[PDB]
């Protein structure tokens, strides 16, 4: 019945660390997509000027 | 030269202006993207692709 | 969700979990500006969190208790955290037990044949209590019939069992994380 102080009630940290990693990777992926948009822009300028 | 290369210059300048505005709007995305929502960001990125 | 028969530390951790779940749901339902969400999904957030307040109850005791003195077009986390924190602590908007749904379906089925006509159920939904929209009634008919397009009657017992199982699964999903958060030093 030991369910709430050092056995069975640390699920909050489970989902909160999952969401904290979700936010860390959302920032990382948003910066990565900023880089991807920059790469798309460079390729777009290169290819359009080639055309 | 009186109308062919002249129109070529016209379209060149118009396309350069269009590229300037599109680069400005891409920087506008890169800035105003406090909309970190990954799903909508991806949908709009494919839309603009 | 909230257990009022726990220790002071347990009560505080439950409250802090309620706060963090409110924050999670609000952030996942914020569209453009962080810290603001439309009041339409406020009951949607509650359902995401297990609470089952009625539309009249939500409009009369939820929105005014969280809305600002100046009418704000959208609600922020400020009044969204403590409100349902206290609601879960007191279990203000806890839905009735499954036996309540069983009795409701039996009452709707006066003859007790074990199933209710689609026309009758839609009449009850769109004319009794909180009326549903046409699309909501269509979705209810689809699910209760297992997406049966040609079905004419629905076995309320199987629908009740499936609803109870799905509610239990979603409650497990939401409660996972109800537990840890501890006082930071």
């Amino acid at each position: 019945a030991r369910i709430k102080d050092e056995q069975k009630v640390v699920t909050f940290n489970k989902k909160k660390l999952i969401t904290y990693w979700r936010k860390i990777m959302r920032i990382a992926k948003t910066e990565q997509l900023k880089n991807e948009i920059d790469i798309y822009s460079q390729n777009n300028q290169r290819e359009l000027d080639s055309k | 030269e009186r109308r062919r290369r002249e129109r070529y210059a016209e379209i060149q300048q118009e396309a350069i202006a269009s590229g300037k505005k599109n680069a400005a709007l891409e920087m506008k995305w890169a800035e105003l993207k406090e909309l970190d929502e990954c799903e909508e960001l991806n949908r709009e990125m494919q839309d603009q692709q | 969700m909230y257990d009022p028969n726990t220790s002071q530390t347990e009560k505080q951790k439950q409250e802090e979990f309620l706060k963090l779940k409110i924050q999670e749901a609000f952030n996942l339902f914020v569209k453009d500006k962080k810290g603001i969400v439309d009041k339409r999904e406020i009951p949607y957030i509650m359902r995401y969190l297990g609470q089952f307040p009625s539309e009249a109850q939500v409009r009369d005791a939820i929105l005014p208790e969280i809305e600002e003195d100046e009418p704000s077009e959208f609600i922020k986390y400020s009044k969204f955290e403590p409100y349902m924190l206290k609601v879960l602590k007191e279990r203000e908007y806890e839905p009735d037990d499954p036996e309540a749904l069983l009795a409701a379906f039996k009452l709707l089925d006066q003859e007790g044949k074990g199933y209710i006509e689609i026309d009758m159920m839609k009449t009850f939904l769109e004319k009794q209590g909180i009326e549903f929209r046409e699309q909501e009634t269509k979705s209810f008919i689809e699910f209760a019939t297992n997406k049966d397009p040609n079905a004419t009657v629905i076995y309320y017992e199987d629908y009740i069992s499936r609803l109870q199982a799905f509610t239990d699964k979603h409650i497990e999903s939401v409660m996972k994380g109800y537990n840890n958060f501890q006082v930071k030093k």
